[PDB]
């Protein structure tokens, strides 16, 4: 197994691999979200309507559970991975506990996944 | 085939008074219909205010004892203080439970003082189930000693009696009596009876004699 | 070991003024067959401690192997430190217990004899890990035929001399020969004193069979 | 139990502890283990108490009936025969291990009988859980033709070895000496075991026990 | 002891189960539910050993749900049955085998109503009607006797009514109430429990 | 085990010119109590009682069959059975079933019919007898009972200090035995009277 | 052992005897079979003493972590579900556990029965232990979701007592707890000796 | 146990050890395993002490009556037959390994073996008991036809000595007995008298 | 599984039993009677093993009747119980032991009402109320709870009614109907069966 | 099986029968139970054929490497140790009764026994296998200190002959082998060549 340390601190205390990741997010299709009181909304910008495309197979909007969903901006492939990992955690939070997944809980989970990947060898 | 257990006998008793705790055990170690040694007390000092007595399979009592000793040292290095009688009891519980599926054939009784200075006694079953008591006995004479204490120390089955506190003096003789009576009916009890007294002043030992038969 | 094969019967040990003595016949039985009549079931573990083993001879040879390396190891350091009788007895108890806990015991009951700091050491160890110290020790049948005699003597004279003791051992090794069907009247005697560990060649005991002529009467 | 017997110059000596146990608990601190067969024959019993009793009582009874007809005094071989042939017949189910001893027109005889029915004619024997301990005493300190006192104590020493070294034995040491003209049935012969002196008081004072019902009845 | 029954009609599937949770000689629960919601058009009727039923059922459950979230569309009742069969049969020779017997009732907006039966050994079979438990022995003959490939849900609830009465008659196990449910093009619809006037 | 199927405890004590005998009152089948008024002590003549512990059926049977024999004995002999003799009578009845014994270990307590002599003994389920000058126990709490007895019994006791002693031994032993209890009964026999009291005890 | 719990209008009642045996020998009668998991969750002790104490203590640990991580008390279902999960892994190994997990959720009074056999069910009333069948008897004849607080106390306390009567392995003192929306309260603790000289005294 | 019997012209030699154990404990190290059945007939016993003792008394009783009734010395073959009858008949309930040897005014010196099964066979010399297994080769390479009451009496002494050496179930003292017309002479070999063989060394 | 209950009042004795004859998983008889008429004032409630119950019951029955014909007067319920106990206990260690558990309810025009309980081991005990079968476990506590040495037959039939309802609730065995009967100075009187409205 | 080895001054003698059975059927009446471990080291095998064969190949492999690595003749004691290590370590899964004998430039002729348990002991001469029980007494009364490669070679021939006579599990032909500095010479004793002893008659 590959153990190299990919994300490391620099002279002034920076984590470039993270700052670079953050840059890839910047080069992504804008995405906004607003919290109402009866309906929360989200819209994905620069959808580059190439028309020869196919709407469904590329919507930067996804549902994770029956009470949660998400939008993302950045490397397309990565999002997929993270999306389907939260999806799994959603159903597993119901097998361990009986109640469903919370608003924050699932978000925390995703954050924890990302944070981990900034401090694990090989990744 | 091969059993990894043996019954060595020996009983253990303990009482807790306002300001003292007593832990007693005969000193006979046997196997089969024989006696390994007449001088093998089951009482051991853990700290300056905590004593433990172990009966059952001597192989396990020995191992268990050495495990407890080491773990206290660890706790000390780790928290900079000695373990309170209550924490030792809580710990011993988990240690016994780690062998839940291959039990330490052991009946332990912890006798000492709680942080508040009062006397304390904790009894355990081989897999860690425990609680605190005023007095308790485990081991072969177990069912022989108890009844007399329920009566004398618990004033049970007695109408219009004086619920006077167990004077350390009266205790010390109750201990010697039940063990002397037990030594009469339980082939495992005999030879001698060592007592360990735990107080604010420390731990003091006394060895009374019993039938060598 | 799940099934002992070639075994050695009882082992005796009593302490005296300035030393301890151990006795063990030289028989390696295979069931009821006196198969190996000339094997030593005693071992010298460094200058202040000796060991005697009952049970599976193969396991005993094993312990003898590991203990020998241990002593050698320690001697290499020549750091002025060396296992004491209690130490060897302690290690053995940990070892025997460890194996018993893996359900794969070393089928032996052993007597550890030692002398260090003007004090006499005598320790017992089971294959189950039961261990203890006492003035006299007898395993196997010896625990039913020899230990009652040994105690009898000591309950009336706690202190024996190397000679008074060797007298008792010989008497016991005789009773054992008369009653233990798997004993052999050809043993060894090991002694430990400030001078060290000494093992004595093939010995035997005067046996008296004059009751044989009392069939009729 | 530890029972033993020895053959000395003038007769025989029988020993026996006095402990009886129900499992690993002492039921009787003073059981009588040396049984009477004939006036010149005694038997120690080890094993199933009840069996040791009834078999011993029966042979006794049958011998009192026997000598009551022959007009002579019972012989040891006869007790031995009767006993062994019965025990054998029960293939070991009558758990009686016996140490038979007595004096004949033919002299002092000491037999050991096992529950399955075999017997041993020997100058000294032991039976019971403490038999190996006792036998040690004998094998180490036995001499032929000992004097009454020189044997009378070798036996109490072997019954002692048993008492302390075998959890199945304890309490008192009873003895029995039978010679060409004497029969000393020394019940307590030694008593090396005493109940420790009560260090407290518990006497229940009248009134401490709450009662729920009373009823008296006068006799005459 | 647990009872499960299912009758497939031409456009729906009716299924029922008892509501007793037995232990020793006593009923520990008056209203126990043997059915599990997998999809909007699928139910898994599960009975068996103390922990194996729930554990397994919910496991197949959450995994069917996960499929929904990952692809957007649900699994066909036919595809779920082969799924659950795959797992049960794969655990059969594992360290964690599940001792459960079950019924999988579902409706496909393309294939129609479907009722599946399954052995704790993981043998899978499709069938017009089926049952599990000792009750099955006393009631499968009735269904063979009155079942028609066209029985309407009015009839079905009556055929069920018959089987259920039979148990109140011959079966020696209490079994007072029975959860009932139907599945058609419009999903899973409850129904009143079939109950019997016993104290 | 067979002996602890119905549970139960029985005890006898020796005073100066008196004797006591007590028994719990529970009649159960394993965990379940069935009755609270179960007789386990039976009158076998005046100043002579027998207490039976163990398996309920044999308790009743050994007692009934023993009465049978006791009555005829008294009709043939022109007297009232002597304790040492009733003991030998039960020892014979039990041993006649040596290889299929009754499951009960009897306790005998009484006074000589023509003397002061207090007498107590207990037996094997196969008839081996035991006579002592202090006490005897039988039942599922032999151990608990020995505990009390070796710490409460005094050589000579007047009827009242005997009653208070045997009553304490029982109630306290029986309270550390799950299948013995549901009340205790005591019998104190004096050359002149028979005092019968049912002590106040736990009912669990 | 005899334990029980039922929930009504005013929460959940939980009672139990205090006897512990070793074969026929009464080893103790001061056993606290109502395990004070959290000041908001209660568990019972039936089957193996150590088995129940250990796992539920572990559950207490898990609940506390949960609370610290979600700034919310864990739901009764969730808690009981943790316990069920922890225990199921060892199914077949001999753990012996019969317990009722009680509390007050964001769903109201909560009561779940959990086994070392794998069972885990929500119910109105539950009795566990060797003396359970007896307790059921009196409890069933007297249980109403509308019982008044002081009425519910008598019922539960009575049921456990009646059991200590018939079941030889139940006895000692009778413990009683009341689970209210805020927390649980330790209602009473009376010896059986006393309770007798009242139910008939 | 180790028993053995040899036939020589006008008589027989009989030998046995004196060990009788129960497990590994010697309950008698001086047992007398050569039992007199009749004036000049003996049997060696191995197996259950209770069984061999009980059977021997029975045969002695049977034979004693037979001879008085005939007023004649009983045949050795007859004594063997009486053992064989009881040992075959109760083979499922006995554990007896018997050898019968003695002198016959009609057949002279003879030795019969009656092992476990209850079969009976006459032999030049016989060996039985646990220890016997260790002395077959010996006995096969040493037995000589035409030995004397002395050579024989010494031959069994060696065989029993060897066997006692290797078998835990055998030991104690060696008892012997020679029977011939003249009568019966029984001797014993204690300690040193017992043949010895040096335990192999370096 | 068979259930027997009896409550003794101050002047009568009420007794009841189920009417199911079980075999395997089915009730083979809807109206089975567990009671046997011994005298005009005596009943023997018998349950147990397949042949042992009838065989034994009728045996004690005909022998009680024989006593009537031989002496003119009947046996007192107390004397019958010791009779039946004698035989059962005598067969216990025989080749033909009877595996039966029973209740003996009777009225003596001199001693009053009596209810006896008996172990298949032949242990005999008198009692105010008693039961046999698994039902006993779920109902004896009730009786302890509501029984008074003076309960009148109106009360008794109600206390019984309670125990019977309990079985319809907790017990897992069907048990729909229960034969009921009373015994007083005027003999053995039947009563309507306590039944429950189950199909 | 019956195996045996004897030590004489400059070497050793080794003998074994050739019978290997499965039950009561002889699957090989000509088995070669003396296996070469190294140029001048041999072992006799008794027990599970599969076990003794597998173990011997293993030791041969182990020893062959050890010697080349040291460029020296291996010690007999070493070869014994390698068997003892495997036989002790896997004592619960092997059924091997082994004897190792051979010549050592450093210790000369030697014989080691490694029985079932896995123990190892050096002896003047050793015997193993089922048949060994019948030749203890023989061997004890015949062994002489100071025998010659000839006396010895004949001594085992008798012992193996006797044993083969009484043990069903032993028989066939007697294989021998003598090892000394000079080398190793193996011979066989068919039919008549096998010592004989007259079966006792009238
Ligand atoms: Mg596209
Ligand atoms: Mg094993
Ligand atoms: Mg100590
Ligand atoms: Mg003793
Ligand atoms: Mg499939
Ligand atoms: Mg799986
Ligand atoms: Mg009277
Ligand atoms: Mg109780
Ligand atoms: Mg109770
Ligand atoms: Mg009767
Ligand atoms: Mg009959």
């Amino acid at each position: 197994s590959y153990d190299r340390a990919i994300t490391v601190f620099s002279p002034d205390g920076h984590l470039f691999q993270v700052e670079y990741a953050q840059e890839a997010v910047k080069k992504g299709s804008t995405a906004v979200g607003v919290r109402g009181r009866d309906i929360v909304v989200l819209g994905v910008e620069k959808k580059s309507v190439a028309k020869l495309q196919d709407e469904r197979t590329v919507r930067k909007i996804c549902a994770l559970d029956d009470n949660v969903c998400m939008a993302f901006a950045g490397l397309t492939a990565d999002a997929r991975i993270v999306i389907n990992r939260a999806r799994v955690e959603c159903q597993s939070h119901r097998l361990t506990v009986e109640d469903p997944v919370t608003v924050e809980y699932i978000t925390r989970y995703i954050a924890s996944l990302k944070q981990r990947y900034t401090q694990s060898n090989g990744r | 085939r091969f059993s990894p257990y043996v019954f060595n006998g020996g009983t253990i008793l303990a009482i807790a008074g306002e300001d003292f705790a007593i832990v007693a055990s005969d000193t006979r170690l046997s196997e089969g219909f024989s006696i390994h040694t007449r001088d093998s007390p089951k009482c051991y000092k853990l700290t300056d205010k905590t004593v433990i007595g172990c009966s059952g399979f001597h192989g396990d009592c020995l191992t268990l004892t050495k495990i407890i000793e080491a773990r206290l040292k660890m706790y000390k290095h780790s928290n900079n203080k000695a373990m309170t009688t209550g924490a030792i009891a809580a710990m011993l519980s988990t240690i016994l439970y780690s062998r839940r599926f291959f039990p330490y054939y052991v009946y332990n009784i912890i006798g000492g003082l709680d942080e508040e200075g009062k006397g304390a006694v904790y009894s355990f079953d081989p897999v860690g189930s425990y609680q605190r008591d005023s007095f308790k006995a485990g081991g072969s004479a177990s069912a022989m000693l108890q009844p007399l204490l329920d009566n004398q120390v618990g004033f049970k089955n007695m109408q219009n009696v004086e619920h006077v506190p167990l004077s350390l003096d009266r205790a010390m003789r109750l201990v010697k009596d039940v063990f002397i009576s037990a030594a009469e009916r339980d082939v495992y009890t005999g030879d001698a009876l060592r007592i360990c007294i735990v107080t604010k002043e420390g731990i003091r030992e006394e060895t009374v004699s019993l039938r060598k038969d | 070991t799940q099934n002992p094969m070639v075994t050695g019967t009882s082992v005796l040990g009593v302490k005296f003024e300035g030393g301890v003595v151990i006795a063990a016949d030289m028989l390696g039985s295979y069931g009821s067959l006196a198969r190996f009549r000339n094997i030593s079931r005693i071992m010298r573990v460094n200058n202040s401690t000796m060991l005697g083993a009952s049970g599976d001879y193969a396991d005993f040879q094993y312990l003898k192997q590991v203990l020998g390396q241990m002593v050698i190891d320690e001697e290499l350091l020549g750091d002025g430190h060396s296992y004491s009788p209690r130490a060897i007895h302690s290690w053995l108890t940990r070892a025997m217990y460890s194996r018993r806990s893996k359900m794969n015991p070393l089928w032996n009951t052993m007597v550890i004899g030692g002398y260090a700091d003007g004090e006499s050491f005598l320790g017992y160890v089971d294959m189950l890990g039961v261990a203890y110290e006492a003035p006299s020790l007898a395993t196997g049948y010896g625990a039913y035929l020899a230990q009652p005699l040994l105690r009898e003597v000591l309950e009336k004279q706690p202190v024996l001399s190397q000679t008074e003791a060797r007298d008792l051992v010989e008497r016991c090794m005789r009773v054992l020969y008369y009653r233990d069907a798997r004993s052999y009247n050809r043993f060894q005697t090991a002694t430990v004193t400030e001078k060290g560990v000494e093992i004595e060649g093939p010995l035997s005991t005067e046996t008296n069979w004059d009751i044989a002529h009392m069939i009729s009467g | 139990t530890t029972i033993a017997g020895v053959v000395y110059k003038d007769g025989i000596v029988l020993g026996a502890d006095t402990r009886a146990t129900e499992g690993m608990v002492v039921a009787d601190k003073n059981c009588s283990k040396i049984h009477f067969i004939s006036p010149n024959i005694y038997c120690c019993g080890a094993g199933t108490a009840a069996d040791t009793d009834m078999t011993t009582q029966l042979i006794s009874s049958n011998l009192e009936l026997h000598s009551l007809s022959t007009g002579r005094l019972p012989r040891v071989v006869t007790a031995n025969r009767m006993l062994k042939q019965m025990l054998f017949r029960y293939r070991g189910y009558i758990g009686a291990a016996l140490v038979l001893g007595g004096v004949d027109v033919t002299g002092p005889h000491l037999y050991s009988i096992y529950p399955h029915g075999s017997t041993d004619k020997l100058p000294y024997v032991t039976m019971g859980s403490g038999s190996l301990a006792a036998m040690a005493v004998f094998e180490d300190k036995f001499r032929p033709d000992m004097e009454e006192e020189e044997a009378k104590n070798l036996v109490s020493e072997a019954i002692a070895a048993g008492i302390f070294n075998d959890l199945g034995s304890g309490s008192n040491i009873d003895l029995c000496v039978i010679s060409k003209n004497k029969l000393d049935f020394l019940r307590p012969y030694t008593v090396p075991n005493k109940k420790g002196t009560r260090l407290g008081r518990y006497r229940c004072e009248k009134g401490t026990t709450a009662v729920l019902t009373e009823k008296i009845t006068p006799l005459e | 002891m647990e009872y499960l029954i299912g009758i497939q009609g031409p456009d729906y599937v009716l299924v029922a189960s008892d509501r007793v949770a037995a232990s020793n000689i006593v009923q520990m629960k008056d209203d126990h539910d043997k059915m599990f919601k997998m999809s909007e058009k699928i139910l898994l009727l599960c009975v068996g050993e103390a922990g194996d039923t729930v554990q397994f059922a919910e496991y197949i459950q959450k995994n069917v749900q996960l499929y929904k979230m990952r692809n957007g569309y649900e699994l066909s009742p036919t595809a779920a049955a082969n799924f659950t069969r795959r797992n049960l049969a794969d655990c059969l020779r594992s360290r964690t085998p599940y001792h459960v017997n079950l019924l999988l009732a579902g409706y496909d907006e393309h294939e129609g109503p479907a009722l599946y039966y399954m052995d704790y050994l993981a043998a899978l079979a499709k069938a017009p009607f089926a049952a599990h438990g000792y009750g099955a022995f006393l009631t499968l003959s009735i269904l063979d006797r009155y079942y028609t490939p066209t029985i309407s849900r009015e009839r079905a609830v009556e055929l069920l009514r018959k089987c259920l009465e039979e148990l109140q008659k011959r079966f020696i196990l209490n079994l007072p109430t029975f959860s009932v449910r139907i599945i058609d093009k419009n999903g899973i619809h409850d129904l009143d429990n079939i109950s019997f006037p016993k104290q | 085990s067979i002996m602890s199927y119905n549970g139960g405890a029985v005890m006898a004590m020796k005073g100066k010119n008196c004797v006591a005998i007590a028994a719990d009152r529970r009649f159960g089948i394993q965990a379940q109590l069935v009755t609270t008024d179960f007789q386990k002590i039976f009158p076998m003549g005046d100043r002579l009682y027998i207490g039976l512990a163990g398996l309920a059926t044999d308790v009743q049977t050994v007692a009934q069959r023993l009465k049978f024999r006791l009555n005829l004995y008294e009709l043939k002999e022109g007297r009232q059975i002597k304790p040492y003799t009733l003991m030998s009578m039960v020892a014979n009845l039990l041993y006649e079933k040596r290889f299929g014994p009754y499951y009960t270990e009897p306790v005998i307590a009484g006074l000589d019919p023509k003397t002061f002599k207090p007498f107590i003994c207990s037996l094997d389920l196969i008839g081996c007898p035991m006579v002592t000058d202090d006490f005897v126990v039988s039942g599922t709490c032999a151990e608990q009972m020995y505990g009390m007895c070796e710490s409460l019994w005094e050589p000579n006791m007047d009827p009242d200090h005997l009653f208070e002693t045997i009553s304490q031994a029982m109630l306290n032993a029986v309270d550390r035995d799950a299948v013995s209890g549901m009340g205790v009964i005591v019998h104190i026999i004096e050359k002149d009277k028979i005092t019968t009291r049912t002590l106040k005890a736990r009912m669990d | 052992t005899t334990t029980l719990a039922f929930k009504f209008r005013h929460g959940v009642i939980v009672a139990a005897d205090s006897r512990a045996t070793a074969g026929a020998y009464i080893a103790s009668q001061t056993v606290k079979k109502v395990i004070e998991i959290n000041p908001y969750l209660l568990g019972t002790m039936a089957g193996g003493a150590a088995d129940c104490s250990f796992w539920e203590r572990l559950l207490a640990r898990q609940c506390r972590i949960y609370e610290l991580r979600n700034k919310e008390r864990i739901s009764v279902a969730a808690a009981s579900k943790l316990l069920a999960n922890m225990v199921y892994q060892y199914k077949g190994m001999g753990l012996s556990m019969g317990t009722m997990i009680c509390g007050w959720d964001k769903r109201g009074p909560g009561l779940y029965y959990v086994d070392s056999e794998g069972n885990r069910i929500s119910g109105a009333t539950f009795s566990v232990g060797s003396g359970s069948v007896y307790a059921y008897g009196v409890m069933d004849r007297g249980y109403s979701y509308d019982l008044e607080v002081e009425q519910a106390y008598d019922l539960a306390r009575r049921a456990i007592y009646q059991a200590t009567y018939r079941d030889a392995y139940s006895g000692g003192a009778v413990n009683l707890y009341h689970v209210r929306e805020d927390g649980w309260i330790r209602v009473s603790s009376d010896n059986v000796a006393d309770l007798h000289e009242k139910y008939s005294g | 146990t180790t028993i053995m019997a040899v036939q020589f012209d006008g008589g027989v030699v009989l030998g046995a050890d004196s060990r009788t154990t129960t497990g590994s404990y010697i309950a008698n190290r001086v047992t007398d395993k050569l039992t007199p059945i009749h004036d000049r007939i003996f049997c060696c016993r191995s197996g259950s002490a209770a069984d061999t003792q009980a059977v021997a008394d029975a045969v002695t009783y049977q034979l004693g009556f037979h001879s008085i009734e005939l007023n004649e010395p009983p045949l050795v073959h007859t004594a063997a037959s009486l053992f064989k009858e009881m040992c075959y008949r109760y083979r499922e309930d006995l554990m007896a390994g018997i050898i019968i040897a003695g002198w016959d005014p009609q057949e002279g010196g003879q030795v019969y073996s009656v092992p476990m099964g209850g079969m009976m066979v006459r032999q030049s010399f016989a060996i039985g008991g646990s220890g016997s297994s260790y002395i077959y080769g010996y006995v096969d390479a040493t037995y000589r036809e035409g030995m004397t009451k002395e050579e024989c009496l010494q031959f069994t002494a060696n065989a029993l000595a060897l066997a006692m050496e290797r078998d835990g179930s055998s030991g104690g003292v060696i008892r012997l007995a020679a029977i011939a017309e003249s009568g019966v002479e029984r001797q014993v070999l204690l300690g040193d008298q017992i043949p010895k063989f040096a335990v192999a060394t370096l």
